[PDB]
């Protein structure tokens, strides 16, 4: 991960020991202009001209931030998952296309060909380990 | 963790993917003739259960349903 | 004309000097370096307290801690406890103070016998404290707390009861 | 006016028998 | 016979809680 | 009913025999969590807990049954007499320690090895703690017994 941290003096709302112990996420993006943007947790910061990087405690802070950057007309936002052993993964746009738009490589996951109304009654499914929504 | 189940009555609004904060959802194509768009729940580990997807679903009743279950650090939204 | 209006927005101006800083050099961390948190006076005091002092054994840390607390906890039971207006008032303080020390030692052993999670690092003390990150270190700390705790309370008992002769 | 002492001591010794079986009953259920 | 209450009452108020909470606390934290 | 007694482990060749007194859940918990066998303790802390138990123990026989029983200095004799045993007990440990001990041993009630008692340093640190805790336990029992009338007097 390569990028400049946005300039802000610091804030109590931010990374805690859970970042070092369990996992921390990091959001990266590129800007045309240096502007002011509200951080995900308190305060304001001055994003640099290009290749900005920010470490966030949760994934929700990044996508929430990504929506704000879209209002500044920035859609090249990328999120990573950093584990304590240094492992990094391309999490949010696993495929390069955004989730809203379609791609052929994707496949159905947890699809029910029936309707919710046609779910089995739970009395038919008890003492078996099965749930109705399967 | 939680389980997001998506049923046959999807029509391809894509609104569920937008309202989601955690990117648990993704729009995939259908081999069928219905449309080139179906909602999916590929990464359910990040599902927190905020039911924003169920607020953006314009069906007679929910095509996409969120069933709560076992909890984790991620599903509880704990930054500590 | 401008007594101070011209002076603002200058680095030489005394107002513009900043006392608060990001934790370490990474602002993304939680804490903030402040005079209370990161001053040399507070850093020296906290880092050289028995829990954080360099090059001490876990037993010697608890003895310093227990001797303090044992000598402290005698006071509330004696003057403000029951039978405070009786001849044996100071005696009740010695027993009650040692009672908390036992419960305090019991709590240490329980937190010890439960595999403790970690000992954390902060701005006031950058290094980790000591070998309190293990089941063995906390146990030795508990045995030391009980010895100092009973000793400190006896010391407070002897001085206060024998204060008139002193 | 009150039960004798030896009677009261006997009732406590008898009380161990329900307590013992109660402990054995409980540990059986946890399995 | 009244000396039994002097021994039993503090046992119920202090000893039995300490033994139960100490056992349960360590038990719920095992792995 | 099931069979209670069984061979030690899977080997019937070995001497040990599993029995209720030897290999019950209650006894295995108590013995294995005693200070000599408790997990996650240092050799020093094991000896202190042991000596503190024995120091508080040995005060009684001297005072209540030794000479000067029916005297004013009866309880004092129990404290001094008890400390004499802890010193001799500490000496016995140091001699058994300074002489190369053979090893500790495992049994059915304690399957794993006991602890780091397989060296001179393990027993020497045990001995130093025994003298400290042993003198402490006897001193405690002296003040309680001598001032028991006061504590009840409260
Ligand atoms: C009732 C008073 C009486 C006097 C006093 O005790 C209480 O004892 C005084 C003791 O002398 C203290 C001084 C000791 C020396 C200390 C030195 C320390 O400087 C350090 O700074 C580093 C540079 O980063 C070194 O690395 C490092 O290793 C280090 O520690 C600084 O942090 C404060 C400190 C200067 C002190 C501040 C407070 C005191 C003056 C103490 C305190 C007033
Ligand atoms: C009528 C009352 C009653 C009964 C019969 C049971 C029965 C049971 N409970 Mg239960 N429970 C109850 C009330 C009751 N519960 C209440 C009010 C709560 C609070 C919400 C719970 C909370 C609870 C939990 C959280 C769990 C159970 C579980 C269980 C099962 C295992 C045995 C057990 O309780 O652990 C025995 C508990 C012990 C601490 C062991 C010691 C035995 C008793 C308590 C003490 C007796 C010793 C005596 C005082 C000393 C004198 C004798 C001495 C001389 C030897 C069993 C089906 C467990 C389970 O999963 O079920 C399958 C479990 O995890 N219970
Ligand atoms: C249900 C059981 C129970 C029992 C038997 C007691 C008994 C007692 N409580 Mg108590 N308490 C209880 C529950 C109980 N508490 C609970 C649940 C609470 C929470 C609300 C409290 C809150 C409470 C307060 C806030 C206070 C007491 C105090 C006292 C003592 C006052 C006696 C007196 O008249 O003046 C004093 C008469 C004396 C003869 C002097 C007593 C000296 C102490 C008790 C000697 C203790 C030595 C001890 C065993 C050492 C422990 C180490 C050992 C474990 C190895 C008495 C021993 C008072 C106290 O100060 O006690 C010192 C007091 O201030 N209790
Ligand atoms: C309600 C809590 C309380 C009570 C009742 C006491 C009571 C007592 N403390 Mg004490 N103390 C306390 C809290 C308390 N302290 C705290 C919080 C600390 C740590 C900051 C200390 C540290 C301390 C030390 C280091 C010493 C005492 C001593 C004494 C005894 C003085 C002798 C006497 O009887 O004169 C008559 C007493 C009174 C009429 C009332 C109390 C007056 C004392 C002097 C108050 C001192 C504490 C101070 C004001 C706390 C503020 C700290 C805060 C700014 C951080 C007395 C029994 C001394 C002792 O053992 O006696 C030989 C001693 O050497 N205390
Ligand atoms: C089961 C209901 C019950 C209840 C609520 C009580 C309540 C009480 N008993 Mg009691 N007792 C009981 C049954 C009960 N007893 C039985 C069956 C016996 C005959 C063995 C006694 C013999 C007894 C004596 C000899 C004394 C008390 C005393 C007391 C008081 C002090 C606290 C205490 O429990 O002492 C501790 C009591 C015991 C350990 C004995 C209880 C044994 C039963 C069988 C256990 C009940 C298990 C329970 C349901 C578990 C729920 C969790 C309190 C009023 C004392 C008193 O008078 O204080 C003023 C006292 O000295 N009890
Ligand atoms: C002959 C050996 C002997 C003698 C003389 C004593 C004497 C004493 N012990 Mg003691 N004790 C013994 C063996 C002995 N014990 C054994 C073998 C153990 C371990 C099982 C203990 C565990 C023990 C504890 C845990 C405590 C004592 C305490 C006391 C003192 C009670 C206060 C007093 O004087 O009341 C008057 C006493 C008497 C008139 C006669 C002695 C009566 C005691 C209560 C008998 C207890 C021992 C028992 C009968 C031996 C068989 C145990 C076996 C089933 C394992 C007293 C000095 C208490 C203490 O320090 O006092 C404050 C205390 O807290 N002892
Ligand atoms: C000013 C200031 C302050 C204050 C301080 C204080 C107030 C202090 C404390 C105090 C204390 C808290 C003290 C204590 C002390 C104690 C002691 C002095 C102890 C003693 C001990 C002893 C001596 C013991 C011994 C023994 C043993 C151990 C065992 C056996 C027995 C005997 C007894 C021998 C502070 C820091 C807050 C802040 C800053 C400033
Ligand atoms: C029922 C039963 C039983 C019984 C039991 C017994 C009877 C017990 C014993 C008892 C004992 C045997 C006890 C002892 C204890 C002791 C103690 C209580 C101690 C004390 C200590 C101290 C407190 C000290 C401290 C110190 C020090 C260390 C140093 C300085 C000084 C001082 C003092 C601070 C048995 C197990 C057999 C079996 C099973 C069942
Ligand atoms: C201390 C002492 C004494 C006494 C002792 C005795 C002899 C006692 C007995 C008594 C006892 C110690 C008792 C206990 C109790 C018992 C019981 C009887 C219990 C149990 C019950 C039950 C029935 C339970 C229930 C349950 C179940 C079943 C299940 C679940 C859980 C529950 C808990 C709910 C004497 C004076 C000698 C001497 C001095 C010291
Ligand atoms: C310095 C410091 C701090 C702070 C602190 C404070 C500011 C406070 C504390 C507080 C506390 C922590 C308190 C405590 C208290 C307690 C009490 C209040 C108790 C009492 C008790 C009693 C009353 C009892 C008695 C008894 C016994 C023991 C036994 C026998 C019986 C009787 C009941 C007698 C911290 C943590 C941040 C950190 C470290 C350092
Ligand atoms: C529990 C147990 C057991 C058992 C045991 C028994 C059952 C018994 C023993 C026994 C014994 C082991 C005994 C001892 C005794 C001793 C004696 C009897 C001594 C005495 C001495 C004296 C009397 C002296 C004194 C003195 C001194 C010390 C110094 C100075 C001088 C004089 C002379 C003063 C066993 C081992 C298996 C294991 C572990 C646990
Ligand atoms: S009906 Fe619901 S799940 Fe289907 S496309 Fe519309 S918002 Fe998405
Ligand atoms: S409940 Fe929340 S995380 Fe789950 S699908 Fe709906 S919006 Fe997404």
């Amino acid at each position: 991960l390569s990028g400049k941290t946005p300039l802000f003096a610091g804030s109590t709302g931010g990374l805690l020991t859970k970042a070092v112990e369990e996992e921390k996420y990091a959001i990266t993006w590129t800007s045309p202009k240096a502007q002011v943007f509200e951080l995900p947790t308190g305060g304001a910061a001055t994003m640099h001209e290009g290749e900005n990087l920010l470490y966030i405690a949760r994934k929700e802070y990044g996508i929430a931030l990504g929506g704000q950057l879209r209002k500044f007309k920035i859609t090249n936002y990328k999120i990573y998952r950093i584990l304590p052993s240094g492992e990094t993964t391309f999490i949010h746009p696993a495929d390069g296309v955004f989730p809203e738009k379609v791609n052929a490589g994707r496949e159905k996951v947890r699809f029910n060909a029936r309707s919710i109304g046609e779910n089995p009654n739970p009395s038919q499914v008890k003492f078996s380990g099965k749930a109705t929504y399967d | 963790s939680h389980t997001v189940k998506i049923y046959d009555t999807c029509i391809g609004c894509t609104q569920c993917v937008r309202a989601c904060p955690t990117d648990v959802l993704e729009m995939v194509p259908w081999d069928g003739c219905k449309a080139a768009q179906v909602a999916s729940s590929p990464r359910t580990e990040d599902c927190v259960g905020c039911k924003r997807c169920e607020t953006a679903c314009p069906t007679d009743f929910l095509s996409i349903r969120v069933y709560l279950g076992a909890e984790t650090t991620r599903s509880m939204g704990l930054a500590y | 004309a401008q007594a101070v209006d011209a002076s603002k927005n200058l680095p030489s101006d005394p107002r513009n000097r900043e006392v608060v800083f990001p934790a370490g050099r990474d602002p993304q961390w939680g804490n903030l370096e402040t005079p209370v948190n990161a001053s040399p006076l507070v850093k020296w005091f906290i880092n050289n307290l028995p829990a954080y002092r360099p090059g001490l054994t876990p037993f010697r840390r608890g003895l310093e801690v227990g001797m303090a607390h044992g000598y402290f906890l005698f006071g509330p039971f004696a003057k403000l406890g029951p039978l405070r207006d009786a001849a044996n008032a100071n005696l009740a303080g010695l027993l009650g103070a040692i009672g908390l020390v036992v419960l305090f030692t019991l709590a240490l052993s329980l937190y010890a016998n439960s595999n403790p999670p970690t000992a954390l690092a902060s701005v006031t003390v950058p290094n980790p404290p000591d070998a309190f990150q293990s089941k063995e270190g906390w146990n030795n700390f508990a045995s030391a707390f009980l010895i100092g705790g009973i000793g400190g309370a006896v010391v407070a008992y002897f001085l206060t009861s024998n204060l008139a002769l002193i | 006016s009150s039960i004798s002492d030896t009677q009261v001591y006997i009732a406590l010794v008898v009380a161990l028998i329900p307590g013992l079986l109660a402990w054995r009953l409980a540990t059986e259920l946890y399995k | 016979a009244s000396f039994l209450s002097s021994i039993f009452v503090p046992v119920i108020g202090w000893v039995v809680p300490i033994a139960t909470f100490s056992f349960l606390f360590l038990y719920i934290e095992r792995e």
